[PDB]
């Protein structure tokens, strides 16, 4: 049944979100004290993506 | 043609055998994708933060639906002793595991949540957990100078938790992968 393929398609993504999620999680609960930021993470995530996702990190410091 | 104990002489007779296959696409769809995608999330466990305050949440949930598609194939096959379904045992053996994930949980939560108050780091803890294992798991802690003590060994409790999630993440993803490999892969190899 088509409802059925598509229940398993969007099961499938949830369980896709599941991961991103924990592994989004992960990234957050991140310090200095645990782990150190490599120069190219600054450089995509703060900089690249946050233009590209209409975003602006404010910077204020 | 046989000879039977009620009677002297031979009573024929003609057997048929219906050598029937199973159209798998039904139970494919309705089983077996739902466990893989279950089974995709036992390990996930040991890559949640301590401080996220959901890793029980996410190991008992992954244990029940486990065990409830377990009963579910319980309903189908046959009560008999003599052949165990393949998906069974891989149910039965996840289950195991996801069961020993929670245990490991509940140790490294309590690992997490040490201070100088209440605990005492020994020497031998410190050396490990801080030099020797993260080295080998390729994990590189910040040489960072915390002048208040209490402080401190907060966070070196909190580090300790994070090499042992670690260490059962690289387990748990081998024998994950070695299991079902060493479960599915020689039956599908005639």
């Amino acid at each position: 049944p088509l409802v059925g393929k598509y229940l398993m398609f969007t099961m499938v993504l949830v369980t896709f979100s599941i991961v991103t999620s924990v592994c989004v999680l992960n990234v957050h609960h991140r310090s200095p004290t645990t782990h150190t930021m490599a120069p190219w993470v600054k450089v995509v995530f703060l900089e690249k993506l946050p233009a590209l996702l209409f975003m602006q990190q404010p910077r204020h410091h | 043609t046989r000879k039977y104990e009620c009677c002297a002489e031979i009573y024929p007779d003609i057997t048929y055998a219906f050598v029937i296959r199973r159209l798998p696409l039904f139970y494919t769809i309705n089983l077996i994708i739902p466990c893989l995608l279950i089974s995709c999330l036992t390990v996930l466990v040991f890559y949640l933060p301590s401080e996220c305050g959901e890793k029980i949440t996410l190991c008992i949930s992954v244990l029940l639906s486990l065990t409830v598609f377990l009963l579910l194939i319980t309903e189908i096959i046959p009560s008999t002793s003599l052949v165990i379904p393949l998906i069974g045992e891989y149910l039965l053996f996840t289950m195991i595991f996801v069961t020993l994930s929670i245990v490991i949980t509940v140790f490294v939560l309590n690992v997490h949540h040490r201070s100088p108050r209440t605990h005492t780091m020994p020497t031998w803890v410190r050396r490990v957990f801080l030099d020797i294992v993260p080295r080998l798991l390729l994990m590189k802690r910040p040489s960072v100078v915390d002048t208040d003590f209490e402080r401190s060994v907060k966070e070196d409790w909190k580090y300790v938790a994070m090499v042992i999630d670690r260490i059962f993440l690289w387990m748990f993803i081998i024998v994950c992968l070695l299991g079902t490999v060493g479960l599915f892969l020689p039956p599908w190899l005639a």
